[PDB]
């Protein structure tokens, strides 16, 4: 599912600025 | 009612410019405070207690040598200059600032309810009325900031705090820029970058309205509209002009998001002839009492747990490090204006 894809992205934690 | 907004913003601009042109400096010192707990790290933000009054504050501490090494001098000076000059219900208040041999210090009101980020990941997603409540506060905050020619550029749940009444406080102004027209820096967070930033075009305050669309989407879905394993892959989806919505999104919400997540910055809501009113008048906001939101008279949908002054339960735990102050002044010339 899209949620599954989100979890697998590895970008569910706090995201840094570039 | 339109004339009330015009008059309100003109008065707010006069007050901002006064403080912008003569910033406050050196209004406390370190030994006026006891350190309690680290609330966040990147410098650090600490819960502190003012010794004389017992009042709690959040103290951001920046290592001057680290700031210089990371090329953040102008951003750091600019953040403090903005924070001591702005005044709006959903912007965190700067109570004191000072510097010493080693560090820069900004003492802000303590916002006990934690980052929106934590609540959103815990609960999963917000219902559309819960999301709308937060979104209305960002709309008003950007109307205020943009009227001052400030582009914000780092909207995300990580940068939104929840106060004791459940309202939003915006805290971080390290990437904000006061420019009237266009600017060119590649800055922000990948998921929230407007396409014209990714594409190395000149861009304007319309990037904040794109980011509002990303935020509304992520609040209502539980995940942002564009994600991938790597930033470059996120950028490709952002510029593609394609987006997909969860089936539970309402029709009104999708239409708003199509107009904020508009790749053509000349067709994007908030950047058209009627500016912010295209957003305020959109069907998804039809139940929003904008004045009552501003006046903080709307019942918040969620109130964080709060035991009392000094409760840090809505924040995570971090390794506690010394606040060390060198015998030698570091980087004095660089930070004269702080
Ligand atoms: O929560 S903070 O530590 C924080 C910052 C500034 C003022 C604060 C006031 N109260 C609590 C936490 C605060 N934080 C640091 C950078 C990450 N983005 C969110 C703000």
């Amino acid at each position: 599912t899209t949620y599954a894809d989100f979890i697998a992205s590895g970008r569910t934690s706090r995201r840094d600025a570039i | 009612e339109q004339e009330s907004v015009k008059e309100f913003l003109a008065k707010a601009k006069e007050e901002f410019l006064k403080k912008w042109e003569s910033p406050s400096q050196n209004t406390a010192q370190l030994d006026h405070f006891d350190r309690i707990k680290t609330l966040g790290t990147g410098g650090r933000v600490m819960l502190v207690k003012h010794k004389e009054t017992g009042n709690h504050y959040a103290m951001k501490i920046l290592d001057k040598q680290k700031v210089v090494k990371l090329k953040q001098i102008e951003h750091t000076l600019n953040e403090k200059r903005i924070l001591q000059a702005v005044n709006f219900p959903f912007l965190v208040k700067l109570e004191f600032s000072f510097k010493d041999n080693s560090n820069l210090y900004m003492v802000m009101e303590y916002v006990p309810g934690g980052e929106m980020f934590s609540h959103l990941r815990r609960i999963g997603r917000f219902s559309e009325p819960h999301a709308r409540f937060y979104a209305a506060q960002i709309v008003l905050t950007f109307e205020y900031l943009h009227s001052l020619d400030l582009i914000y550029r780092d909207l995300k749940p990580e940068n939104l705090l929840i106060d004791q009444q459940g309202y939003i406080q915006v805290t971080d102004f390290g990437f904000a820029k006061r420019v009237k027209g266009r600017t060119w820096t590649l800055c922000g967070t990948p998921e929230y970058l407007a396409p014209e930033i990714i594409l190395s075009k000149g861009y304007n305050k319309a990037v904040d309205w794109w980011a509002l669309g990303v935020l509304i989407y992520e609040m209502a879905a539980g995940y942002p509209p564009f994600f991938a394993d790597q930033p470059i892959q996120i950028y490709e989806k952002i510029v593609s002009g394609k987006v997909r919505f969860p089936s539970h999104f309402s029709s009104d919400l999708k239409d708003l998001l199509r107009n904020l997540l508009q790749v053509d910055l000349t067709k994007r809501f908030g950047n058209l002839k009627n500016g912010v009113n295209d957003i305020k008048n959109h069907k998804w906001f039809a139940t929003t009492d904008w004045i009552a939101i501003y006046q903080r008279k709307v019942e918040a949908p969620f109130i964080p747990k709060f035991k009392g002054p000094g409760d840090t339960s809505n924040f995570d735990d971090y390794e506690e490090e010394e606040i060390r102050v060198s015998i030698n002044e570091k980087c004095g010339k660089e930070f004269t204006e702080f």
